[PDB]
């Protein structure tokens, strides 16, 4: 699981895991929008999923 | 590289003009057709 | 999903077709201005020659 907060920066430094997502994103499909629009809407969807 | 508009604040801040020091043969055309 | 207008590409004076490099990526009409978008999200952005 931390492996997932973990992301790739010098010392055991970590990044918010919205970053980590948005790299994830990027992976599928380079996002051309400076503004996360999809994170708010993805965030509540997946803690309705978990719940 | 590829255009997106937005700047979204944590980028390299800089004029068109000084972009050619950061990517080499970066050609401004329009300035470049009004000085020559 | 968002209905989007296709071209499989540009053929400058009759003679030169140019092509999208990319086959995941869809140049479209957004009603006279052409855009490119990945053919699996809809982040749109403009063309440039080295596309
Ligand atoms: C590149 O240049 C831009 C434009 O000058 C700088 O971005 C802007 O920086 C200010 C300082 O970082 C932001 O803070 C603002 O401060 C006022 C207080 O003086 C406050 O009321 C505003 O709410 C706000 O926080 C400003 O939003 C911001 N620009 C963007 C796009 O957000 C940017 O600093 C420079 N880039 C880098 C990497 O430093
Ligand atoms: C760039 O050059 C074209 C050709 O001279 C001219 O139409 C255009 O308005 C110029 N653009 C700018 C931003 O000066």
């Amino acid at each position: 699981i931390g492996g997932m907060v973990l992301g790739g920066l010098t010392s055991a430094a970590a990044i918010p895991f919205s970053l980590a997502l948005q790299a994830r994103l990027n992976y599928v499909a380079l996002q051309t929008d400076v503004l996360q629009e999809n994170q708010k809407i993805l965030a509540a969807s997946f803690n309705k999923a978990i719940n | 590289f590829v255009q997106i508009y937005n700047c979204n604040v944590t980028f390299v801040n800089i004029s068109r003009v000084e972009l050619h020091t950061v990517i080499p043969d970066y050609v401004d055309v329009n300035k470049t057709l009004q000085e020559f | 999903y968002k209905n989007v207008k296709a071209w499989s590409g540009i053929c400058v004076d009759g003679i030169y077709g140019y092509v999208l490099r990319q086959p995941n990526l869809v140049l479209y009409s957004d009603n006279g201005v052409f855009r490119v978008t990945s053919r699996v999200m809809f982040q749109p952005r403009l063309p440039v020659l080295s596309d």
